[PDB]
């Protein structure tokens, strides 16, 4: 049995828009697993969530 | 403060004491009432408003 390409219209988007105060990060992201975008990010930046 | 100014006419000067009470609180009880929001995420970190 074949594979499957999901195929979603909207392609793999985001926007990841610094505050400039104590590392604060906001991620815009077409996700299905906010928490997870949030740990990988923190985790990558070595910050708090 | 005397002395000076018993010796000095163009130059005076002067002294006070005054004593404060402020007294704290609004109208009512609905005016003193507040909220605050509290996360803690898997980390251990807390994000608090």
């Amino acid at each position: 049995m074949g594979g499957q390409e999901h195929f979603y219209m909207e392609t793999q988007s985001m926007l990841v828009v610094p505050k400039g105060e104590d590392q604060e990060m906001d991620v815009y992201v077409s996700t299905q697993f906010p928490k997870y975008i949030q740990d990988i990010v923190a985790s990558t930046l070595k910050l708090p969530a | 403060v005397e002395k000076f100014n018993a010796e000095n006419y163009w130059k005076k000067k002067g002294l006070a004491m005054v004593p404060l009470k402020f007294p704290v609180g609004l109208g009512s009880r609905a005016a003193g009432q507040a909220a605050a929001l509290v996360h803690i995420y898997l980390d251990g970190s807390v994000l608090v408003t």
